[PDB]
RNA sequence: UAUAUAAUAGAAUAAGAUAAGUUUUUUUUUUUUUUUUUUUUUUUUUUUUUU
RNA sequence: AAAAAAAAAAAAAAAAAAAAAAAAAAAUUUUUUUUUUUUUUUU
């Protein structure tokens, strides 16, 4: 019998201080979030639209995904037409963490990410990972082996539709580039050469700093896959970054990940 | 489960009578509740159980004290040594109980006829603490009537005002 | 003519009960029996007409 | 004595409705991978 404003106030207080919490206080936090979860579950039909996303984030950051709160995520799949592309991108990862992520929900999800005038790296990464997971969703060796490829071709279709606009976005770090390229390669999505040029130029400019400053980081494995990706896609993408990575590996400026 | 098996119950009751001394707080809180629910009464066994629980009055947790008191109250088997021993203990644990458990304990105390402020003062505070759940329990809507009949309006003006109110 | 220095190693291996946080049609098909209504066929009785 | 028409009773077949009784199956393939921080308030 906790009041509607009380749960919101407590959740907002316990959420915004999470970034730097002391260790020995974490466990107690979770108990506060579990002693009063059932009231949230029954009130699930009364929360405001952004409050749903806020509550889901507050529960997720505390590594907690109880089943009693599963209806809330369901509501998000129904009212997805009101959120901004940023909120939709966050909702994609939230849904994936809630086991709610299916084919149809992502199929309806990608459009809002598409509607943005200028893409941002969070939306691109969320779209790529969601597309890959939903490609893993469809089963060839199963009871519905009649429409596997007709679904995979559609998924690749959207994949191309989001890939053709990838040159507009800034890439904060190499791992984002690695994730996007890994999805593209393992899913066999064609990308325009202009987006490849922009991606590889940004990667070259970013990787210049660590090598030239001889310290802060990029693991040797990461350089291996980046060199291999360019070698597969051709030297003309960045005819300088080829010898640049080769020299960087020759000097041994990139230590191993387990080192 | 809710299954009646009499013949087995008589043998178990006699065996428990033979082994009364070995009972713990959990064992008494289970046996007395089951015997009260099932209707099979043994006078000597219940006298021995109450006398034994008199000495073990300190070992009851939140569940055991309330359940034993309520089961004894409904059975109309009210020893006095057990009455005082269990009633005095209520002040220590009163913070831990829940609304329904406090209501049941209060009804058992009203049937116990103690009427001592030292024992009764924290129970009413806790009842006021959970008064929303206290007055929203249909299984016991008639259980508050005997309590408030025994104590009367001259005892707790706030609780009486809330009782008279619609809710 | 002074009051002060301090450093060596080894092992791979498993126990087991805390009085807890749901509930939102009920229905379809097949078979048997009884009752009611309609249609068709056979038998009996009565009335009318013709030979 | 024969034929036709009408009414009543009995038997059989078909259709519809109501009530009562009986029966309904199963074969391990479910999901994982963010740097996310946008609730609002006089506690």
């Amino acid at each position: 019998n906790i009041d509607m404003s009380s749960v919101k106030a407590f959740s907002t207080r316990l959420f915004k201080t999470r970034r730097g919490c002391a260790k020995e206080t974490l466990d107690i936090r979770r108990k506060v979030l579990l002693a009063m979860s059932r009231r949230v579950g029954v009130l699930a039909n009364d929360f405001d639209l952004p409050s749903l996303l806020g509550v889901l984030q507050c529960y997720t950051v505390h590594d907690l995904t109880p089943f009693h709160l599963e209806p809330l995520a369901i509501r998000a799949t129904n009212h997805v037409g009101d959120f901004t592309p940023h909120e939709c991108a966050t909702l994609a990862h939230v849904l994936r963490k809630w086991r709610t992520m299916r084919l149809e929900v992502c199929e309806r999800l990608v459009e809002r990410i598409c509607t943005s005038d200028q893409l941002t790296h969070h939306m691109a990464n969320a779209a790529m990972i969601a597309i890959r997971t939903c490609f893993n969703q469809v089963s060839d060796g199963g009871r519905n082996a009649m429409n596997a490829e007709p679904t995979r071709q559609k998924l690749r279709a959207m994949g191309e539709q989001i890939g053709c606009r990838l040159d507009e976005v800034e890439y904060p770090a190499l791992p984002v580039i690695l994730s996007i390229l890994d999805v593209v390669v393992t899913l066999k999505i064609y990308v325009p050469k202009k987006c490849l040029q922009v991606i590889f130029s940004q990667a070259n400019d970013m990787v210049a700093i660590v090598m030239e400053q001889k310290d802060d980081p990029i693991t040797a494995e990461e350089g291996r896959q980046l060199q291999a990706l360019l070698s597969h896609y051709g030297n003309d993408l960045a005819p300088e970054l080829s010898q640049r990575m080769k020299e960087a590996f020759r000097e041994g400026v990139l230590p191993d990940e387990a080192s | 489960i809710g299954i009646n098996n009499p013949e087995l119950f008589d043998n178990l009751a006699e065996r428990a009578l033979a082994v009364v001394q070995d009972h713990d707080a959990r064992d008494i809180s289970k046996t007395v509740t089951a015997l009260a629910h099932f209707g099979l009464k043994d006078e000597e066994l219940f006298k021995r159980l109450a006398s034994h629980a008199a000495s073990i009055a300190d070992q009851f947790d939140a569940m055991g004290l309330v359940n034993t008191a309520h089961a004894f109250a409904r059975t109309n088997f009210l020893q006095q040594d057990m009455a005082v021993a269990l009633s005095e203990r209520s002040v220590y644990v009163c913070r831990l109980l829940d609304a329904g458990e406090t209501r049941r304990l209060l009804w058992a105390l009203a049937k116990f006829q103690v009427r001592d402020p030292k024992i009764l003062t924290p129970v009413f505070n806790r009842c006021l603490a959970l008064h929303y759940d206290f007055f929203a329990d249909p299984t016991g809507s008639e259980e508050i009537e005997e309590i408030f009949d025994f104590y009367g309006p001259n005892f707790c003006p706030p609780l009486y005002q809330l009782y008279i109110s619609r809710g």
